[PDB]
């Protein structure tokens, strides 16, 4: 039961990473990306990071040693503290609520290149009152909820 | 229509 939409969604998460597209992620990758986000991890970090999924022993991240990565993640969120954590890297000016233009922001600060549309369309995605913004409630919805 | 959750996930895989 993978759809054909979860791979595409993981495609475009692994290429927002593999920034040269060589279809490998490096430790010099996931630093950029990380530290995109305002985060600091140290080498030794980025080495076990990947490490714990580096299941060749090659020393960068492929495919399905990525999809391992997000799979073991995606089961080790439940915490409040961690979910709020993401929450705030969003809602840039503390409001409560994500805007189409702060995920509009941190996108482009990531580096993904997203049309307006595109934008608006993850914001309906997670948006469950209807009001037009996500609010934390219906983040957490949108990270625990699959 | 466009799910985010990978995206969202990021900052915590420093976990
Ligand atoms: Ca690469
Ligand atoms: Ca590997
Ligand atoms: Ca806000
Ligand atoms: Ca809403």
């Amino acid at each position: 039961q993978l759809t054909e939409e979860q791979i595409a969604e993981f495609k475009e998460a692994f290429s927002l990473f593999d920034k040269d597209g060589d279809g490998t992620i490096t430790t010099k990758e996931l630093g950029t990306v990380m530290r995109s986000l305002g985060q600091n991890p140290t080498e030794a970090e980025l080495q076990d990071m990947i490490n714990e999924v580096d299941a060749d022993g090659n020393g960068t991240i492929d495919f399905p040693e990525f999809l391992t990565m997000m799979a073991r993640k995606m089961k080790d969120t439940d915490s409040e503290e961690e979910i709020r954590e993401a929450f705030r890297v969003f809602d840039k000016d503390g409001n409560g609520y994500i805007s189409a233009a702060e995920l509009r922001h941190v996108m482009t600060n990531l580096g993904e290149k997203l049309t307006d549309e595109e934008v608006d369309e993850m914001i309906r995605e997670a948006d469950i009152d209807g009001d037009g913004q996500v609010n934390y409630e219906e983040f957490v919805q949108m990270m625990t909820a699959k | 229509g466009r799910n985010w959750k990978n995206f969202a996930l990021v900052p915590l895989l420093r976990d």
